[PDB]
């Protein structure tokens, strides 16, 4: 019957959400929690390396507010 | 960096596979096994001889054609500037006279093949 | 202009496509020049400050020019922000 | 990463020396093919973006086109290789030292020169508008809808005069 | 007695809704979605394979297979 | 509705074969886990369904 | 931990492209009053496994005629292009954020094709160079009017980049307003793909095998490989570019599974078309693109330029 | 015996299951037992789902089934695509003409068996054998597979 | 710039050297013309680059379509001397000698 094909597809399916999860999570712990940053200009560029250096520990994910101030 | 990474462990994993397909499977190589195949007869002739393309006219205006793509994969910075009216008219025509040029070579049955 | 509407009839029964495509050419050559809205498509790219707007010297003859951002003075963008 | 530019410069150089061989056009059409991806890294090493993969997508495109014009009309019996031939294969091995021994001689003389194997990295960017938006190759290249309109009218009437010509050229 | 096969051929005029219909058949490949619709349908259907060894064909006692000879 | 009919068709399949491994058995020898009335067995252990 | 990532885009497409042959022969199977693979492991999931092992297990071929460096290459490029096709996707995140993502696209999907030349040139055999020769076709073809096609569409996504169709379709799938073009686009991705009723490069009752006639063994494992991975492929481009998954900044995951259940019923119609239609000839592919698609490709084309301009549409750049 | 050749012998059966699971004919047939074996393939027997899935070039066929009677001016194109066939290949014999000459046995031009010019592993008899006994062989040519021991035999070498 | 720049002006000179050498097919002869093309256009590019000049980035382009033209051209004059001859051999075409 035809609901017998549905083994392959749920397979097929579950290998299909891996790549586009595990991509989102593996960002998250690799940015500090957050998204990856994106620097389509280089105005962003130039954030993103503004915020290595004031980070404290060269990387530009963790955030300084008005406690560094 | 990451960009350079994926790629060459893509190449890496694609020429472990024909390592391990040429390595690990028992051989047997003779002459008649490696000939060229044609449905159980001999070749008359090489396959290197020349072999006539009856779709020369259509192969050398697609060359034409992929430049004028090329002359229109722009428009999506194009369209952002203030001369709006001037960069409608110049898309326009271009796209109006390559329609004329593929038109003339459709009613000259150059988009027919040779027989 | 009978004979035309029978031609035209034909080529939409059997040639379709290329009627379409005629069709939609002319269209958009038309659209930009009726519309109310065509204006404003350069109006917005212009209003996009991909430049920092750089001050000018005060020389005590620039009635127009505001000296603060929230002056009312300068170009307005309500337009825009009920488009 | 302060030697990548001059090694594809220098991957570039081989290609053009191989096409420069002539072997048979199916290694010459796969020849032109390689120098072209290497081209486009070099633009898009220097900050390119847009006109690096056009280029590549260009000649994708054209040499396709080559490979079905020889297969009808530029075969052999016997396609040549670089190796087929041992004067063409020796004058590859010599063309190669020859690169090595003038890039070689030039960064001795000079030292900075045409060659300066010391300061390579150093002398690829120049100035960067680090807080700059709107600065991408495609940009510039998009001014011929609007400020250099004439370049893309004579751009025009070459591809759409091309049409008429090659209908010309072909018929018996 | 005969009949035509491919003999339709009463040509006649065409309005416009006989246009637009034809229009739409060429511009939305009608037949084309008639022709998935059939295979569809299949594919919904009971399959009529059977589970050889453990199932076989059907047979009957004129069949001719394997010789022997017998006796009394 | 009908459905519920259906999964439940499925439930007799799936546990009228002698438990977990009498399933097991049937499915992976035959391919099929059906549910036949049994017609006898011969002397060799052959069932017929 | 970006090489872990790429194990997690990687082996999940292999194994997703593994079990989409099994997926088409019980669909194509059923489709036929059939049923497909349902002994090799339970309802037939482990005969991809077993076809796999198989070919890599054979013999491989080395013909005497064949010009071997291009001939070992060929089914090799063929993988890595697949598989390069997919880091650059965004489901929603990519593994590679590029600028340009879908003019690498098109560049990759065009360097494609010369695996299929270059394997039936150095075959040396007529019937891999018949093969090589319609891949010349098919490409003229298609890819005349496929890139004026994603212009069009791209011209109400503003940029070449991938993750801003996510944004561009916040509210409506780019279906909608591009259904023509999304219908000229799904017929232009089963050509690139060289699936049927386009099979032409391969079509076995004509040519055999085509342009990978003379290869055995794990060789022909490859190019299967990537014939299976670039379906996908296509698809979930198609996916991502007109029929927009849900997305919310805060479930980033529901995004992928709509993009799966998007992306396996559009790979599902390529089996479904595989099954019902005959082939092409490779002469009337041509005409079907060059005097149908071209002409209302380039008509819509001008329609696109002109509508963001009278509606005062334009796309923003960022 | 030893762990070692326990691992070995497991090897074999790993390998055995693969060339079982997955045996490719070439899209060759040669007189009315090609027509059986059109309907082995047909809805009711469907050979696919036990793995069984033509392609028509010999490089990616594993067996060779001889549907028919074999005449001397066929015999060297036979011979040919079964040389081409890469290892490990395995041949099929079908119906009497294949098998032995069958209804054409005394004739000029027949080969009387196919036997004569390629190893057969399995002999199907009938004119035709039905589809259901071609299966069968075909089944009978899976345990000869399974039965292989390529492995365990270098081992001991 | 300075090594890339003399890099590419020797891949140049050696298209051309391959253009003003012929072999036998004049099809190889028009692989070096494109060779030519290829270096001069990677030059351009990197020169608007290295210079931040966007106005001359539609020049490049420029060189490429041109050089399409120029390319399909060839390719049209080839179709004309392989049906002339067989092949695109250049030491057929040597009628006008006398
Ligand atoms: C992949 C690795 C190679 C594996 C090839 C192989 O199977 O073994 C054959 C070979 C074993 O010997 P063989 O099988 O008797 O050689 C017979 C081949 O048919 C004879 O081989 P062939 O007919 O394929 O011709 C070989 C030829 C053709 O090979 C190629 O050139 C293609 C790859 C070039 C990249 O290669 C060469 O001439 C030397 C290439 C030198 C590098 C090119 C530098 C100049 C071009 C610059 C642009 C770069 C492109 O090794
Ligand atoms: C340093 C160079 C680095 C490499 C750079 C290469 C540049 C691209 C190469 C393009 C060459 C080309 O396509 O020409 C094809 C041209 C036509 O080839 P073909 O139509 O196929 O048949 C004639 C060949 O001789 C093939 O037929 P064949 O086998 O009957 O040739 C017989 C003879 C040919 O005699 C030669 O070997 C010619 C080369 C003489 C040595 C030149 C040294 C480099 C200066 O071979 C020999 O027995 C002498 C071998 C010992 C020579 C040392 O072949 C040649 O004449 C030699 C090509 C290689 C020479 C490249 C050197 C370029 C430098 C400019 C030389 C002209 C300067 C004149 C004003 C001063
Ligand atoms: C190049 C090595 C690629 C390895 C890919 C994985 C395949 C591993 C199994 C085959 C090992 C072949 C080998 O190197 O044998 C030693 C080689 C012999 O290679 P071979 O000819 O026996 O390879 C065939 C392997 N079997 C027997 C399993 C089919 O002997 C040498 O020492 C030459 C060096
Ligand atoms: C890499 C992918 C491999 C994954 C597949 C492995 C399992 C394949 C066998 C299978 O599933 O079918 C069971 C098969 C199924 O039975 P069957 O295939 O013989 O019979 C099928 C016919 N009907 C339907 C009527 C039953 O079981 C067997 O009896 C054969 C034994 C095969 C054992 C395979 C190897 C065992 C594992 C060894 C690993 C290496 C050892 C290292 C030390
Ligand atoms: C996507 C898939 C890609 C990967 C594919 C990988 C598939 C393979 C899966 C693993 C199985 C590999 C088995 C080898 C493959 C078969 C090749 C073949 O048939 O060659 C036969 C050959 C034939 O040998 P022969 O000597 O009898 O043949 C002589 C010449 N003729 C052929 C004329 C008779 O046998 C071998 O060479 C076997 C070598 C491999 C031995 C197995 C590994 C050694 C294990 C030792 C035990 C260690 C115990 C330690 C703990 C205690
Ligand atoms: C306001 C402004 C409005 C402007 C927009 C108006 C747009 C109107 C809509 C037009 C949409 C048409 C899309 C283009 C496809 C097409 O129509 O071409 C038809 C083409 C040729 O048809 P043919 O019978 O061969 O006749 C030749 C002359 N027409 O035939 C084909 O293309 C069919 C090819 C299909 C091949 C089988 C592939 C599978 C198909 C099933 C897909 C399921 C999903
Ligand atoms: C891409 C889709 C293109 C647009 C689809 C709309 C086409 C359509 O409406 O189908 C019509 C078809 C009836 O066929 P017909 O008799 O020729 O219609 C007469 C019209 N004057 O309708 C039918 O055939 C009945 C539906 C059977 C097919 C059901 C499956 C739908 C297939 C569409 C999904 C494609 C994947
Ligand atoms: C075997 C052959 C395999 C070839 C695979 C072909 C792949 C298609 C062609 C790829 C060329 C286009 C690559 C590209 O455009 O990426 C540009 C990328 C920067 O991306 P961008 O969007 O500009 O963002 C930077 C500003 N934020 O730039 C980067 O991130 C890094 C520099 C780009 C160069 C990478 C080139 C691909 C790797 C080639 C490996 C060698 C292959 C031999
Ligand atoms: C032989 C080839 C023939 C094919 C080429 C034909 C090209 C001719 C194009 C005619 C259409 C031009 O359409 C023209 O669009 C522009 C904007 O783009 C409209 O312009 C309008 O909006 C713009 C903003 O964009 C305002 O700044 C302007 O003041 C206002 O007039 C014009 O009102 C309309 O007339
Ligand atoms: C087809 C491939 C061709 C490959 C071509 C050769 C590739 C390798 C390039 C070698 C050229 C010089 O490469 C490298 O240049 C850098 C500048 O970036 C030099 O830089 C380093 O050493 C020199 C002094 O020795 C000083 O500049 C300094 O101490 C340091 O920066 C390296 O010492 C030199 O080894
Ligand atoms: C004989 C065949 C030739 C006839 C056919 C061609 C007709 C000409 C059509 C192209 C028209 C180009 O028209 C030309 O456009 C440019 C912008 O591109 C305008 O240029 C203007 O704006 C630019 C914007 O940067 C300023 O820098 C410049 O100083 C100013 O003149 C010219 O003032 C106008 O003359
Ligand atoms: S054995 Fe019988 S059925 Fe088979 S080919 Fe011969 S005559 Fe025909």
């Amino acid at each position: 019957m035809w609901f017998e094909i549905l083994p392959g597809l749920a397979i097929m399916g579950v290998c299909l959400v891996i790549p586009g999860v595990s991509t989102a999570y593996i960002h998250k712990f690799t940015n500090g929690g957050k998204e990856k940053r994106v620097a389509r200009v280089q105005y962003q560029w130039y954030l993103m390396e503004r915020d290595r250096r004031i980070s404290g520990v060269n990387r530009y994910y963790v955030s300084k507010g008005l406690e560094n101030i | 960096m990451n960009l350079y990474t994926v790629i060459f462990i893509n190449i890496l994993l694609s020429l472990t596979l024909i390592l391990v397909a040429f390595w690990l499977p028992q051989m047997n190589l003779y002459s008649e096994k490696a000939n060229p195949y044609e449905c159980g007869f001999d070749p008359t002739s090489s396959a290197r001889l020349p072999f006539s393309m009856k779709f020369f006219l259509v192969a050398i205006t697609f060359l034409l054609f992929d430049l004028e793509i090329a002359l229109l994969l722009p428009l999506p910075w194009a369209i952002q500037t203030i001369k709006t009216s001037t960069m409608m008219i110049m898309a326009f025509i271009l796209v109006t006279i390559l329609s004329l040029g593929l038109a003339y070579e459709w009613t000259q049955k150059g988009l027919e093949w040779t027989e | 202009a009978g004979r035309i509407s029978a031609f035209l009839k034909n080529a939409w029964a059997k040639e379709p496509v290329l009627v379409v495509s005629f069709s939609v050419w002319g269209l958009a050559i038309i659209m930009p020049m009726i519309s109310p809205y065509t204006k404003y498509a350069s109006m917005i790219n212009k209003a996009t400050p991909y430049n920092y707007p750089v001050p000018v010297r005060d020389d005590g003859n620039m009635p127009d020019v505001p000296s603060h951002p929230q002056d009312p003075l300068g170009p307005s963008l309500d337009w825009l922000k009920n488009l | 990463m302060n030697n990548y530019i001059f090694v594809l410069s220098s991957l570039f150089l081989v290609g053009c020396l191989g096409l420069a061989l002539k072997p048979s056009p199916i290694y010459g059409g796969l020849g032109l093919i390689v120098s072209g991806f290497v081209g486009c890294l070099m633009v898009l090493g220097f900050g390119g973006s847009f006109l690096g993969l056009m280029v590549f997508l260009i000649y994708l495109g054209g040499m396709l086109v080559v490979f079905g014009y020889t297969t009808a009309m530029a075969t052999e019996e016997y396609p040549e290789t670089w190796g087929s031939n041992w004067l063409i294969l020796g004058f590859l091995v010599l063309g190669v030292i020859m690169e090595v021994f003038l890039i070689c001689v030039l960064n001795y003389y000079d030292e900075v020169g045409v060659i300066n194997l010391d300061g390579l990295g150093d002398w690829l960017m120049y100035e960067v508008d680090d807080v700059g938006v709107m600065l991408e190759g495609g940009i510039g290249v998009a001014a011929m809808y609007s400020c250099a309109t004439w370049m893309m009218v004579v751009a025009g009437w070459s591809l759409f005069a091309g049409i008429f010509i090659i209908i010309e050229i072909t018929r018996d | 007695t005969y009949k035509y096969v491919n003999k339709k051929e009463q040509e006649s005029e065409v309005d416009m809704k006989s246009a637009t219909d034809n229009a739409a058949r060429i511009l939305m490949w009608t037949e084309l979605i008639r022709g998935l619709g059939m295979t569809l349908s299949y594919l919904f259907r009971e399959p009529a394979t059977i589970n050889y060894p453990f199932e076989k064909g059907p047979l009957s006692p004129r069949f001719r297979g394997e010789h022997a000879l017998r006796r009394y | 509705m009908e459905l519920v009919e259906v999964l439940k068709r499925g439930v007799q399949q799936v546990t009228g074969h002698g438990g977990l491994r009498g399933l097991l058995r049937v499915f992976f020898r035959a391919n099929d886990i059906r549910i036949g009335t049994l017609v006898g067995e011969d002397k060799y252990g052959n069932k017929y369904y | 931990m970006f090489f872990i990532n790429i194990l997690t885009l990687l082996v999940p497409i292999l194994i997703a492209m593994a079990f989409l042959t099994l997926v088409e022969r019980k669909i194509l199977g059923y489709m036929q009053l059939r049923k497909g693979p349902n002994i090799v492991g339970p309802y037939g999931i482990l005969q991809p496994f077993a076809d796999a092992m198989k070919l890599f297990m054979k013999e491989p071929m080395r013909p005497l005629t064949t010009s071997m460096s291009l001939f070992i290459i060929a089914p090799t490029l063929s993988l890595t292009l697949a598989l390069s096709l997919w880091v650059p996707l965004p489901m929603p995140h990519p593994l590679i954020n590029l600028n340009l993502g879908i003019l690498f696209i098109l560049a990759t999907s065009s360097l494609s094709v010369y695996s299929i030349l270059w394997s039936g040139w150095a075959s040396n055999s007529k019937y891999s160079l018949f093969g090589a020769l319609r891949a010349v076709a098919q490409t003229i073809s298609y890819e005349v009017t496929m890139a004026i096609i994603l212009l069009s569409v791209l011209l109400m996504n503003g940029s070449y980049s991938l993750q801003t169709l996510i944004t561009t379709q916040e509210h409506m799938w780019l279906l909608l307003p591009a259904w023509p073009m999304a219908m000229m686009w799904f017929i232009s991705t089963l050509a690139e793909t060289n699936r049927a009723p386009f099979d032409l490069t391969e079509g076995e009752s004509e040519l055999v095998s085509g342009f990978n006639v003379e290869y055995a063994a794990g060789p022909f494992a490859l190019f299967f490989m990537a014939e299976y991975t670039n379906i996908i492929l296509m698809n979930a481009l198609t996916t991502i570019i007109f029929l927009g998954p849900l997305y919310y900044i805060n479930l980033p995951e529901l995004y992928s599974t709509n993009f799966m259940m998007e992306a396996l019923l559009l790979s599902s119609t390529f089996l479904w078309i595989r099954a019902s239609y005959p082939r092409f000839r490779y002469d009337q592919l041509m005409h079907l693109l060059w005097k149908n698609f071209l002409p209302l490709t380039l008509a819509l084309c001008m329609w696109h330029i002109s509508l963001p301009i009278f509606t005062a549409g334009v796309p923003p750049y960022m | 015996r030893s762990r070692a050749e326990y691992v070995v012998t497991k090897l074999d059966d790993l390998i055995n299951w693969a060339r079982r699971s997955s045996l490719w004919p070439m899209t060759f047939g040669l007189a009315c037992c090609a027509v059986e074996m059109m309907h082995m393939a047909a809805p009711r027997y469907d050979m696919d789902r036990f793995g069984v899935v033509f392609r028509a070039s010999p490089r990616q066929a594993d067996v060779m089934i001889v549907a028919g009677t074999l005449t001397n001016k066929m015999a060297p194109a036979l011979r040919k695509v079964y040389d081409q066939m890469p290892e490990p290949r395995y041949v099929v014999s079908m119906g009497s003409c294949a098998n032995g000459g069958g209804y054409y046995h005394y004739s000029y031009s027949v080969v009387r068996g196919c036997d004569r010019i390629v190893p057969v592993d399995i002999y199907v008899p009938g004119c035709p054998p039905t589809a259901e006994a071609l299966l069968y062989g075909i089944l009978q040519l899976q345990r000869k597979i399974k039965r292989e021991q390529k492995l365990k035999i270098w081992y001991r070498r | 710039m300075p090594s890339t720049f003399f890099n590419l002006t020797m891949a140049f000179s050696l298209s051309l050297l391959g253009t003003l050498m012929f072999r036998s097919h004049l099809m190889s002869t028009l692989l070096c013309l494109e060779g030519m093309v290829l270096s001069l256009f990677i030059m351009t590019s990197v020169t608007s680059l290295n210079s931040n000049s966007m106005s001359s980035m539609p020049i490049p382009i420029t060189i490429l379509v041109f050089a399409a033209c120029e390319a399909a051209v060839g390719l049209a004059l080839l179709v004309k001397v392989s049906n002339t001859y067989g092949t695109d051999y250049v030491q057929n075409l040597n009628l006008l000698q006398c």
